[PDB]
């Protein structure tokens, strides 16, 4: 819990920063804004290209795998020996998943999962050690490719978010730390504030590319940041998201030959008379959301019981690889068994399925269970949303829903790049269409009882129940559906689905964040917040640096192995400012003592990795010198009264993205310090 | 009065009458030649003649006959004919010359005739299956080959349809085989599949239990 | 073989042949009776017969003739006929009984005949206008009255069309009047309109200038 | 400039507030959130009903007026005397506009204009005296009805925003001050913070009802507030906007008989192959935006020269009435003259125009100029967006564009309820379709040169150029268009159109706000902001109240006619808190002296209107008593160091919605105070 540091979003307005800004504004021309816009444009373009590459590779590899399996099944249908087809399916799945799990578990364990919790923590202000590294990007892309081609109940949409963030964090700095290659651009943006801004833009671009929902991504980034309103930053995020969508669509169109691919998953067009809701349908929607919540809770609950087990028995990397391989094999076996035992043969329209499988079915017919399991989840969802009333058998749909629910619950925590949006959407769509069929039977084939609309509602309800988002999720669903009206039902089902869920258990992302012991700041303080004050929250006694401090004392306090504090308030005992451990280390490394002059470029060059205390060597004679701190600290630190109410402190801390908050007495007396860990230890 | 407003010009009268005659012939043939489906090989000459006559009109009498009313009966009739032709893929049967049918479709229909000859031959159902297996299998193989050939030649999307006559014959044969005679006998491999699936499903349970017991032992 | 798969049942043969004959007759009549437009009063019996025959089919032979193919030629033909009928509003001409035309449309067409009689009478263009003014004005008034009557009776949206024959006759008359003979002589009131508009446009200038001068004077 | 007070968004965490919150949370059940949700739902419902009423009344009255005028014109076409028709048109226009201008100019001058600048100021924190009064609502509704039926180049969409705000400000308080009727609900929300929250919700609901753009309204409210991110408030605003759209659609549908009316103006469906853009069309779009900017600037520029004239010659109400009547008459005369001189007769499809006018045209034909002038602007815009390539004559379209541009420039500043969104959209659509026709001629009838798409682009460009909004406007246009792709061009044309505009002149709303001498805080401080510090911004000397102050001194300072300060920092000279003039007045009125106990309900009952100083009567003996202020002030006022940078102070002030900011020395010494007027005196 103490290995998770914080992000220095609060820029220090020291004398050197003021001089740098003065010189920059005295150059007769300002290029910082132009560079920011260019960076956002590149972020969007590269995110779109990455999405296109992922889509193309997945399409080709999955097509070949399915073709091989289908050919083997057809060849052995009448001759016999269908078991060999099962062996082949399981073996291919196991091989792909083995490669993916080997690259993730051993080389970069951080790449596991969707990566959305990591970016949520990042925008909250917590740095997880290896979230924005190049190795993480490469590993995540390869792992998502292999897992999707590996036949796992996963998706390739969520990870894009993470990917975008990495790009934003990388090209912004203008250099490659991992590759040790430096290009002479973007030195100004080598700071935490610009990094977080660009990362928010990249996450929005990733959401837009995944779902074709630029405004949804903008809202996602705004919610996660939860900061003071910034007009220009929001404009830039919107710009990046829209460039990402345009790039994805254009590149996919040119690859395919001849503007109909806004995102990776595309639900289709719901502009039809069949898709229309009356007022009398408002209650049923809500009821259905209830179910979502309940089901969602159960899902999450089970995963919790799973995760603990994995944390405490299956933690060795080889065990993780074995678990992933076995899960893939079992998924393939279950799909094959369900297809084999199926008895519902349906005529094929022609092109409805890319790889129609006939097995114990009359000539000219196909097996629906194969359609469910032998197809991509995205177009399965699309079909579930757009099919005629009698296109499904209730028994097969129910079996598929149950089995896929359990499989997706099993698969989320594996040590492989994956996602949980599409599986939840698919489960919701399946049981929503089941509900629609039930209603149509009950209502005597009423026109308003269209199974596809209820499938969409169930998809939204399940997605909300598992991952409990309301606003950005609602906008994402509205944009993907391309209809504004269906928002009003959606907002309701997402509203209730969330509420019911919160009664039983928390969300998936939140739960996994807590299980990592990450200090996460929520939107608001708890109910008892008004009762408490800053006196109990603040930590005492405080270690303060005199405005006139000796090198020996500074070395002694920095080297203290009892704790590692990266921020110290200055004192005369009157507060005068705040200085970070990094600034002191830089000053010591440069031997700035009083007994030729520094610039902020020297501070930025050390970014983002700073040397430890043990590295610096100081002689005995030098330790007798004094350090003039006045000209390097934050002269106007944010401060609150000793008796200020807890909600006020939490509000200021979250909105301003602060790291250290000085709690002061009535005579500008330093009496305490507040960090995110002080605020986060409440529930 | 002016010749064109109150009544028809003498020349356009002939064009309208000819188009009417051709349209009537084509519609009657379509209705008569749709069960079993014979639209292509029966109606292709009439459709060609209708198209030729409308082109004749379009190439003076176009103005007074086509687009001088809220409706254009000529236009909608011809467009309906063209929609029916295109939605049949009936050009598949015909060559680039449009004159006669391609040897591929003739061969398929002739295999269909031979197949039904086999079926009736052995009707007077084990007899029929045992003797017409090879005929049915050749028919199905040819249908699949023509499907693939059409897909690659037209560069069309998978599942694109063929001549409606070919598909109707294919389906009549399929219904005769699978249902009326129920000749299909797919093989059963229940025991191997069940054993393999059961073992593979057992594996994860063993993995987790072994991890639990080993960690407990320490 | 089974009677239905390879070939048609004896009874459905008659239904298909009858529908073919009726469709051919109707299509020929439509093509011939579309210039000048005579679709309604000429083709209504044939359309009624086609509808009756398809209802006869739908009410055993429905299964073997209608929906046992990727296409349904019978269905698409009948639906095309119905689309042409509906998109004509041709029910306007016919009464609820469908038997004969309504007296309103007969009266209009007969006024059209009388009008063209007047036009040809005085052709051998001041003569034609001076003598057929009243006929044309009665025709136009009747057309407007029928428009309003249809709108209120059907409770339809404004601008809804009528029988295509009525509209075609109306338009032929309008073209003969306005263009070929150019009988229309709208009155001109340029001077009053110009004077009134100029004065009204002057007013704001006077208002603003008066405000300016008065404020300056104080 | 000094008559514009500020909104107390910064809630004071005094002892009484803490006790009230403790008691409320100790009731075993909390109803405040439920009441807030209910209030938002009512706000949306009532805004939707108001929009429906406006639409119905406008439809009926305008239909009758147009029918009468058309009948008169047809009757006089051949007989002669067409002048009388012109007289009748002008007289009807003048009568309706006379009634509207009489009700506005004499009874409630605040109701003039769209009301969007007033709400922008309100959400910025400035209170204009009569913005949220019932009289204002009634007058605005009646005036918009009369002006729309009066034949003016105005719209009925913008005012809805204002209307919604009023409703939110009214039902939230639970009582009618104007009617002196009190209902015993919603006493808790009788404060500025909840009022501003509800007003933002109402403005969002109004935008959604006007354009069918809930997310656009949410973004508009967020931009105007420009505060710390609040998740629950944003959820509530989204809820209110969507309820508003649903109510409008449902009520209009039931009125018309048989879900296709999301808003008052509905652009239509752009889902077609004709509406599609290639990459090569990106440059031209941008070019066209340039024009927008330029044209927009000119528009605004001229209006400025107009407004000054009106401010300094035409300021008497009767002169305003005469001006409005003359403008209406001239509009009617110009329309009639243009229709009369038209020579382009077109066949009528049937129902294309509600009232087709034939005048010197062959039988069975209509006049297009009549279509342009003799029709509602909204459906004129819709037709401009959706018509075949050869549906317009360039000369008529150009004449109409020029004349309507000048008329709309003339009409905006009149003393009548009106709007400027729809006229700008119409001008933009007209000249954009002209550009599209020109391109089609130049490009040899190319398929990509569809005039309707370019008309939409021109509408967006002109709207951005006149009123310079980018984000919320972009989302509004995307939702109304119902296509996400066309956003990418739109965002560009709005981006450049704005930029070019800012080179020449500011926006319409901003310009009118400054001309009223309102202190408006922008999103960010100026370029020189970094140079300045809080020392020069703060005002000295400061009038401070001792924690132990006498009644006589307090009366003397409050009664000082030199200036009226509504906030005083407390001093021991060490800062201890801040107390507002209102609190002191309430304390004096209740004779709370030390020589049975008060509650915050007494403070709220005096809301929103507080008695003056002259009203309170204090005897000589009482003035010798002391007031114990400790238990009534803000114990934790927001404070900044004396040397804090100006951008930091402005950022904190804008984000937190503060009214008074204490500038303090290093020993918690009060050295200055900062209010919005200190920050706003820069450019
Ligand atoms: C179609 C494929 C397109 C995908 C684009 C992939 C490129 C994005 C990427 O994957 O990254 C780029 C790397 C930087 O990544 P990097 O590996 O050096 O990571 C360090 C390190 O890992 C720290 O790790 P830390 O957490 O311990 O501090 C971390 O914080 C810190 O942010 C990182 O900079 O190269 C570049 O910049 C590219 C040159 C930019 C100049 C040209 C601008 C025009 C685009
Ligand atoms: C289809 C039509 C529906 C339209 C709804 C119109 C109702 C909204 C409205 O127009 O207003 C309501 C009035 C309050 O307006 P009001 O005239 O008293 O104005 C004062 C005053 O004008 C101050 O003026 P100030 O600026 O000098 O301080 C100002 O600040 C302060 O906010 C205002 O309250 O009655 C009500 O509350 C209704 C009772 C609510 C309880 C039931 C809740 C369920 C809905
Ligand atoms: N200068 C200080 N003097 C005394 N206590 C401190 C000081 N700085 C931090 N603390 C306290 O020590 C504990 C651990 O602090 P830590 O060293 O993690 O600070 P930090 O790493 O700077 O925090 P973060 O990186 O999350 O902003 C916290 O509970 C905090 O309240
Ligand atoms: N307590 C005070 N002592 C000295 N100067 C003050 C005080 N309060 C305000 N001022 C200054 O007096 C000027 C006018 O202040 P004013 O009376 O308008 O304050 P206000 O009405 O409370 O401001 P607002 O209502 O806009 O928040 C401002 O420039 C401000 O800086
Ligand atoms: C189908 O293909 C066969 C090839 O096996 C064609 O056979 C030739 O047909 C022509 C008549 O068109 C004869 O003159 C030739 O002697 C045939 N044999 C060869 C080797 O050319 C057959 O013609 C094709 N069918 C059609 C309708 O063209
Ligand atoms: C149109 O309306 C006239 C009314 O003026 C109908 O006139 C009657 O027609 C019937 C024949 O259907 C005669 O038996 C009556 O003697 C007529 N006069 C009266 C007063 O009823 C006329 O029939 C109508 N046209 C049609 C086709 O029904
Ligand atoms: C078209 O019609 C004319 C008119 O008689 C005829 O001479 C000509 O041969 C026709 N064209 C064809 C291809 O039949
Ligand atoms: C329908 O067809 C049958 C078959 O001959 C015939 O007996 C019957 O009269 C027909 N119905 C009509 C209404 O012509
Ligand atoms: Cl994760
Ligand atoms: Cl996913
Ligand atoms: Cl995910
Ligand atoms: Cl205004
Ligand atoms: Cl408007
Ligand atoms: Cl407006
Ligand atoms: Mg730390
Ligand atoms: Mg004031």
């Amino acid at each position: 819990s103490l290995k998770y540091e914080s992000l220095d979003y609060d820029n220090s307005e020291n004398q050197l920063f003021l001089e740098e800004e003065r010189r920059i504004n005295h150059t007769a021309f300002r290029t910082v804004e132009i560079k920011r816009w260019v960076i956002c444009a590149l972020i969007g373009i590269l995110t779109g290209l990455v999405a296109c590459f992922i889509d193309i590779v997945v399409e080709n590899l999955a097509g070949l795998k399915y073709r091989v399996i289908k050919g083997n099944i057809d060849k052995f249908t009448e001759k016999g020996g269908l078991s060999f087809s099962l062996l082949l399916w399981a073996t291919l799945n196991a091989a792909f998943v083995l490669v993916g799990s080997v690259i993730v578990a051993f080389i970069e364990p951080v790449a596991a999962g969707s990566g959305i919790p990591q970016i949520k923590c990042f925008l909250n202000g917590v740095k997880i050690p290896h979230v924005v590294r190049l190795k993480t990007l490469v590993i995540k892309v390869s792992g998502v490719i292999l897992s999707v081609v590996g036949g796992l109940a996963v998706g390739k949409e969520g990870p894009m978010i993470h990917s975008g963030s990495v790009i934003a964090a990388g090209i912004s700095q203008g250099r490659s730390t991992s590759l040790k290659r430096d290009f002479k651009i973007f030195e100004y943006f080598r700071r935490d504030t610009e990094k977080r801004d660009f990362v928010s833009a990249g996450a929005a671009a990733g959401v837009s590319a995944a779902f074709g929902a630029p405004v949804g991504g903008v809202l996602f980034s705004l919610e996660e940041g939860a900061s003071f309103w910034n007009q220009f930053l929001t404009w830039r995020i919107f710009f990046a998201s829209m460039i990402s969508t345009f790039t994805l669509n254009f590149v996919l169109s040119i690859y395919h030959g001849n503007l109909s691919s806004p995102g990776l998953i595309n639900f289709g067009r719901f502009d039809s008379e069949k898709m229309a809701y009356t007022i009398h349908e408002i209650p049923v929607f809500i009821a259905m959301g209830v179910v979502g919540g309940v089901l969602g809770a159960v899902f999450n609950a089970l995963n919790y019981w799973l995760t603990m087990f994995r944390i405490r028995y299956i933690h060795r990397p080889c065990l993780q690889v074995i678990e992933a391989v076995l899960v893939a094999a079992v998924t393939a076996t279950v799909a094959f068994v369900l297809i084999y035992s199926s008895r519902d043969c349906q005529p094929l329209q022609g092109g409805s399925m890319s790889y129609p499988l006939q097995l114990f079915c009359a000539d000219g017919e196909y097996n629906s269970m194969a359609a469910a399991f032998f197809n991509t989840p995205e177009k399965s969802v699309v079909s579930l949303f757009h099919d005629p009333p009698g296109s499904y058998n209730p028994l097969t749909l129910g079996l598929f829903t149950l089995v896929y629910f359990f499989l997706a619950c099993w698969t989320y925590g594996l040590t492989v790049s994956a996602g949980v949006f599409i599986p939840s959407l698919l489960i919701g769509a399946a049981w929503g269409r089941l509900f629609g069929i039930s209603l149509s039977y009950l209502t005597g084939a009423a026109i308003w009882a269209d199974p596809g609309k209820y499938a969409l509602m169930g998809a939204a309800a399940q997605l909300g129940g598992i991952v409990r988002m309301t606003l950005s999720l609602t906008v994402i669903m509205m944009e993907a559906t391309s209809n504004v009206t269906y928002g009003f039902p959606i907002m309701l089902v997402l509203m209730t689905a969330k509420i019911v869920g919160d009664v039983f258990i928390e969300g998936l992302y939140d739960m996994h964040i807590q299980l990592q012991s990450v200090p996460f700041l929520h939107w608001e303080a708890p109910v008892t917040s008004h009762s408490l004050t800053a006196r109990e929250v603040m930590s005492t006694p405080v270690t303060c640096l005199r405005r006139r401090e000796k090198v020996g004392v500074i070395v002694d306090v920095l080297s203290d192995t009892a704790s590692n504090h990266n921020g110290f308030p200055v004192v005369e005992a009157r507060l005068q400012g705040l200085i970070l451990r990094s600034q002191l280390i830089v000053l010591l490394k440069h031997k700035v003592f009083v007994e030729r002059r520094l610039r902020l470029k020297d501070f930025r060059d050390a970014y983002p990795r700073f040397p430890p205390i043990q590295s610096i060597h100081v002689s005995q004679d030098e330790r007798e010198c004094t350090m003039d701190l006045s000209e390097f600290m934050n002269p106007s630190p944010y401060t609150v009264p000793q008796e200020a109410s807890l909600p006020r402190v939490f509000k200021l801390f979250r909105a301003l993205g602060l790291r250290h908050l000085v709690v002061v007495d009535n005579r500008n007396q330093v009496v305490g310090l507040v960090t995110r860990k002080d605020l986060a230890r409440y529930r | 009065l002016p010749p064109d407003l109150p009544d028809l010009d003498p020349e356009c009268r002939e064009l309208l009458l000819d188009f009417a005659n051709s349209s009537a012939e084509l519609t009657g043939c379509l209705v008569r030649s749709a069960r079993p489906v014979r639209l292509c090989q029966t109606c292709y000459p009439l459709f060609q003649q209708v198209v030729s006559k409308m082109d004749n009109i379009s190439r003076s009498c176009a103005r007074s006959l086509l687009m001088a009313d809220r409706m254009q009966i000529v236009v909608i009739l011809s467009e309906f004919f063209n929609t029916t032709w295109q939605e049949a893929n009936c050009a598949n049967c015909l060559t680039n010359n449009s004159e006669e049918l391609s040897n591929s479709t003739v061969y398929f229909l002739n295999l269909f005739n031979h197949t039904l000859t086999c079926f009736e031959h052995n009707l007077q159902y084990s007899e029929v299956c045992k003797n017409c297996r090879e005929a049915y299998k050749t028919l199905s193989s040819l249908y699949s080959e023509m499907q693939k050939m059409n897909e690659l030649e037209n560069k069309a999307e998978p599942g694109t349809h063929l001549c409606i006559d070919v598909e109707d014959a294919m389906n009549i044969t399929r219904k005769l085989w699978s249902r009326t005679f129920n000749c299909s006998v797919p093989c059963s491999d229940t025991v191997p599949v069940i054993a393999v699936s059961v073992f593979i499903l057992f594996l994860p349970v063993v993995f987790y239990l072994s991890s639990f017991l080993h960690s407990e032992q320490k």
